[PDB]
């Protein structure tokens, strides 16, 4: 079996390029809780925060266009519709309201969250929504009708985050618990439990091509082959704690963000992380404050936009130099247990 | 009975209440679960204790408790049945399998045993399991067994520290060729492992006295001048070597600056000198 | 034996062996496998008769304080003023 | 104990090859 | 110097567990199966109803000392200080784990 272990130093994995700090952005009254982007067109993104707003930032030059109130309380997560001009809102007031974007009004709240509802995914091919939050179950909703249809018992625990993918399992949840679930929604049912988390898993990634999953936790960054359900890759991780934020790049880049302010890239297929950074706080902050509460990659994949604890909006760009004149990451050690 | 009834009619008022209200905090239901064992019936019992591995379980003083008040009045297939959901359950854990090993020593039975490290070796556990194990066939014999204990155990932990308890105890068998037989081995997967592995810490100078000694022991002149000459090989009147050992330490000391590479330059000197001479 | 009655046979092994041969490398490196108090003086009692060597060994508790200051001052005045800065500490 | 659980499940499949095909 | 983690530990019992049977093994010289239904998978095998009635008075009896060791250590604990003020014995005991923390 080892000698196996002899020839995994034969693979030496898939160089990429070093990320710098492109541009900072101000602006927000709290902290930045979530971020998404613009599906088609790249143009800009959206905003969570704390300060109970939402607003939209040009994403070329880093200009605000408009802000959209609305909540009374924090905005744990947002998503924009590929297919629709929608922006579905969910917030701890255990609310979550459409948003039309051609008029920029509330359309349609979802009624019937027990308490608060930090997460939403939008299934691709059905018009349906997916929110869950404290109250440890995943409600699917009509999008047309607001009829909670379907309710997914599971997690003993507050569920994290909520994922949606087109054929089997259709949800992936993962909870408070150490429990990363896949349903069957038509049965109603779990299709596969994977357990193999010590702690709970507070970050979730979809890879946009290959269709498997990416964890987190504490020190962990696991992966997932969806289907099947095994355990495809680990990602080797010095005590990172605590993962925040899990993003996919095109490129099988895997960005992890930390509560310490360090940012951990990896390469998605071999589990190596060939980069750290941390960021550089703010002006009259704390140490405290240095942290990263989310993250994407525009649809390019070239740009990462991640909110901090600092109350700024931060454009990491990747350098055009690169190559290995100077790149090398942190040079790829496979120590042993 | 009435003086009775009521009795244990309040208590599972007031127990209930509290569970009821509070899901978690095992530490009532232990103390309520024993409650209805110490009015000996257990239907009621396995119960509570059933009911708490719901709220939890991954809390062991539950699960330990329960294979007590299981052993203490000898219910053996339900002690015994539970532990098949008790360690497939949790199977990373410690306390777990030595409950369920060291009670099945008091049992006298060393066939379940043998089983069950079949499968808590075949889990690859780490190193205190392991050793359970290979000293578990210390109270058995399984000489024959035993070697090939550490056949898979130096398999798991594939490192030279597990070597040296293999030429440690199978000395201790009596048998000098199986003893000898892995050296030949040690020099030809050691070799093949480490040289092909980079880099997985094989060869040492704990390594090779190894070798050394075991020559030692069968007295051997030439099988000792064999080890040196093939681990000087791969390395990165009979006084000879006296000053050849002394003379390579003395050059081997570091010397950082002029006078003090000179002063080591009067020692090895003098070394040579007492003992490529144009090279030097 | 090991460090314990080892050190019962060594301390006549090394007066013996400085009595015989009395080569530097060979005893230089007996001293050496020695090492791991009175040893210490014996060797540096060899050294003298590299110098400075020596002096680095005793450099390497107030009687052996006393001592190499002595030696220093063997070696010389000026070691000697500088030795007692060593010695406060 | 016996068909609950099997050593390869710990395992992972991708670490022996990084281009295993999903 | 130090903590053990809670492998170690259940090692150690484990030890400790194995001497003391081995024990009563000894002493106990001084002093002098698999079947499995075709119905149903079930498995049965056969005990001895010395050594389980043994077992049982092991635990209970271990449960009891431990009980009353921890117990005298509660009869000490309380006597031992009385230099600061205390209105009530759960005062006295938060304090005491104030010396621990120092």
């Amino acid at each position: 079996i080892v000698n196996r272990y002899e020839k995994l130093l034969s693979q030496r994995p898939e160089w990429h390029a070093p990320w710098k700090l492109s541009r900072v952005i101000n602006g927000h009254l709290g902290w930045v809780r979530c971020v998404a982007i613009d599906p088609v067109d790249n143009e800009w993104f959206i905003t969570g925060s704390n300060d109970t707003t939402m607003k939209v930032w040009d994403l070329a030059t880093g200009k605000l266009k408009t802000t959209l109130a609305g909540h009374v309380m924090t905005v744990r997560d947002v998503a924009v519709s590929d297919r629709h001009p929608y922006l579905f809102s969910v917030s701890e007031d255990k609310t979550v309201k459409c948003w039309d974007l051609e008029k920029n009004q509330i359309i349609r709240d979802y009624y019937g969250h027990l308490s608060g509802v930090r997460t939403v995914s939008i299934h691709p091919t059905l018009d349906l929504i997916a929110t869950a939050g404290r109250d440890s179950v995943i409600k699917l909703w009509d999008m047309r009708t607001r009829i909670p249809v379907i309710t997914l018992v599971g997690h003993k625990g507050p569920i994290n985050q909520v994922q949606c993918t087109p054929v089997d399992p259709q949800v992936v949840s993962s909870s408070t618990d150490a429990t990363v679930r896949l349903w069957d929604v038509v049965a109603g049912k779990t299709m596969k439990v994977l357990t193999h988390h010590k702690r709970s898993v507070r970050a979730t990634a979809l890879h946009p091509k290959e269709f498997s999953v990416a964890s987190a936790c504490t020190d962990d960054i696991r992966s997932w082959g969806l289907a099947e359900g095994s355990l495809l890759t680990n990602f080797e991780s010095e005590k990172t704690g605590i993962i925040n934020t899990l993003s996919i790049n095109q490129d099988d880049v895997l960005f992890a963000g930390g509560d310490n302010g360090v940012l951990s890239f990896y390469d998605y297929k071999s589990g190596h992380k060939y980069q750290s950074l941390a960021t550089r706080e703010m002006v009259g902050s704390l140490e405290g404050e240095r942290s990263v509460l989310c993250s994407t990659f525009d649809k390019t994949g070239l740009r990462l936009i991640t909110g901090e604890a600092d109350k700024s909006i931060k454009i990491w760009k990747q350098d055009e130099t690169a190559t290995k004149e100077s790149e090398p990451g942190l040079a790829w050690n496979p120590n042993l247990s | 009975l009435e003086e009775l009834r009521e009795y244990q009619r309040r208590k599972r008022t007031e127990y209930e209440g509290y569970l009821k209200r509070n899901r978690l905090d095992m530490g009532q239901w232990i103390r309520y679960a024993q409650f209805e064992i110490e009015q000996h019936d257990m239907r009621r019992a396995r119960s509570i204790f059933e009911r708490a591995l719901l709220v939890d379980s991954s809390f062991i003083p539950l699960w330990i408790r329960y294979i007590d008040a299981e052993l203490k009045v000898k219910c053996i297939n339900h002690a015994r049945n539970l532990m098949n959901r008790a360690i497939s359950t949790l199977p990373r854990v410690d306390k777990l399998w030595y409950k369920y090993l060291i009670v099945e020593e008091s049992l006298n039975n060393v066939e379940i045993v043998r089983s069950l490290y079949t499968k808590w070796c075949s889990l690859e556990p780490g190193v205190n399991a392991w050793n359970s194990f290979v000293d578990f066939e210390i109270r058995q014999k399984n000489w024959n067994g035993v070697r090939e204990i550490y056949s898979k155990y130096v398999m798991a932990h594939p490192q030279m520290q597990t070597w040296l308890k293999w030429v440690r105890f199978e000395n201790r068998h009596g048998n000098t060729e199986f003893t000898r037989s892995v050296y030949s081995l040690a020099i030809d997967t050691v070799a093949n492992l480490q040289n092909l592995q980079i880099w997985s810490d094989m060869e040492v100078a704990k390594l090779v006295n190894s070798f050394a000694h075991w020559e030692a022991a069968q007295q051997e002149y030439e099988r000792s001048s064999a080890l040196y000459q093939i681990a000087i090989e791969k390395w990165p009147x009979x006084x000879x070597x006296x000053x050849x050992x002394x003379x390579x330490x003395x050059x081997x000391x570091x010397x950082x600056x002029x006078x003090x590479x000179x002063x080591x330059x009067x020692x090895x000197x003098x070394x040579x000198x007492x003992x490529x001479x144009x090279x030097x | 034996f090991p460090p314990e009655i080892q050190y019962e046979l060594w301390i006549e092994y090394l007066e013996v062996a400085t009595s015989h041969q009395l080569s530097p490398e060979h005893i230089r490196f007996l001293f050496e496998k020695a090492l791991k108090k009175t040893i210490f003086i014996a060797y540096s009692v060899f050294e003298e008769r590299l110098i400075s060597k020596s002096i680095e060994i005793l450099r390497r508790l107030q009687l052996w304080r006393m001592c190499i200051s002595k030696a220093e001052s063997t070696l010389g005045p000026s070691v000697t003023r500088e030795l007692y800065q060593e010695c406060i500490q | 104990i016996a068909k609950n659980v099997k050593l390869d499940d710990f395992i992972p499949k991708r670490q022996s090859n990084f281009e295993l095909s999903v | 110097r130090g903590g053990i983690s809670y492998d170690q530990l259940a090692k150690l019992s484990y030890e400790k567990t194995l001497r003391n049977l081995a024990t009563q093994t000894q002493n106990s010289s001084k002093q002098d199966k698999v079947q499995k239904d075709t119905k149903t998978g079930k498995i049965t095998i056969a005990d001895d109803d010395k050594l389980v009635n043994k077992l049982a008075v092991s635990l209970q009896s271990e449960s009891k000392k431990r009980y009353e060791a921890r117990k005298r250590q509660m009869q000490n604990a309380k006597t031992l200080y009385g230099v600061e003020s205390f209105i009530n014995d759960k005062n006295k005991q938060f304090n005491e784990k104030l010396s621990r923390e120092s």
